[PDB]
């Protein structure tokens, strides 16, 4: 949504509708001697506020991140 | 959807395992129902590559296992 | 000049920092004041090149430091 970007959210209020996909990158903050991962799920709309389990979460398009990586982590 | 943490993660664990072939042939698949079976029921193609959590999903190791104990038993 | 402990620095630091381009366009540098400058003054070429320590060269980062301290604040 608009909502995410300070910007475009000032820019909904002029316009009455909208369309289109955003880039999101997560970046992580860490030694090299650190482990451990973490798990982005895409979830469709008109699912469900439902808790998951990280089994579950994997059943969704995702993308498992070990804490290590210096580079941000992309997601569509 | 995988990103093992090879690009951090030093040099000090193996990324591939290396191992012997399975001391077995292969076996075939549907081939053999599709005579008898009244019917032979086609999934849908997304979950054919998906590899999800299975429900029997989670084990874990700690110092207190002693080797012999089973960590998890998969039934096809 | 600078000898970077790559070679013996195992895999646990990332060695280039990966990150997008800066959201800005490039500015131009002296063709501008070529025409009204009394005079353009060139500069030693053995300066041109050389990183050398800044006057504001030095800062420190410690478990003490909470997100949002400024370590340096250079103004061109």
């Amino acid at each position: 949504g608009p909502h995410l970007n300070p910007f475009l959210l000032h820019l909904s209020q002029m316009y009455n509708g909208w369309v289109g996909n955003m880039r999101v990158r997560i970046m992580l903050a860490g030694n090299a001697f650190t482990a451990g991962k973490i798990i982005v799920s895409c979830i469709p709309p008109g699912f469900g506020s439902h808790n998951l389990t990280i089994a579950q979460a994997t059943l969704f398009p995702h993308v498992i991140a070990d804490v290590r990586t210096l580079d941000p982590i992309e997601v569509p | 959807s995988s990103v093992d943490g090879a690009s951090g993660a030093g040099q000090l664990v193996p990324e591939v395992n290396a191992s012997d072939p399975l001391a077995m042939d292969p076996v075939a698949g549907s081939s053999t129902a599709v005579a008898t079976a009244g019917q032979v029921n086609p999934i849908d193609p997304w979950i054919i590559n998906n590899f999800v959590q299975a429900p029997q999903g989670e084990f874990t190791i700690s110092p207190n296992n002693t080797p012999g104990d089973v960590l998890f038993d998969l039934s096809l």
